[PDB]
């Protein structure tokens, strides 16, 4: 019933190295989810 | 023919009754469902030794 977001900020195909990824939102909504989609500023 | 408008006003003035002035109702409904019940109630606190 919570859905959460963890983020992280870097900067520099994938580079190596390590870096751990830090909470940033837990939401309380309780929806069930199967799919997704993403977004342009075209 | 047997055949009103539903609806009337109310048509309220200072000298009506007691009985017979206006009322303001507020219904307050309480709902829990499959959500983590956000709205829960204040809780107190005391200072720390
Ligand atoms: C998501 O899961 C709930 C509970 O298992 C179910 O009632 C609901 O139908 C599901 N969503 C879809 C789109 O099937």
């Amino acid at each position: 019933g919570y859905f959460k977001i963890y983020s992280k900020h870097t900067p520099i195909d994938l580079p190596q190295g390590f870096s751990a990824l830090e909470p940033l939102v837990d939401l309380p909504i309780g929806i069930n989810i199967t799919r997704f989609q993403t977004l342009l500023a075209l | 023919f047997n055949c009103y408008f539903p609806l009337r006003s109310y048509s309220f003035r200072p000298t009506y009754g007691v009985g017979h002035q206006p009322y303001r109702v507020v219904v307050l409904s309480f709902e829990l469902l499959h959500a983590p019940a956000t709205v829960c109630g204040p809780k107190k606190s005391t200072n720390l030794v």
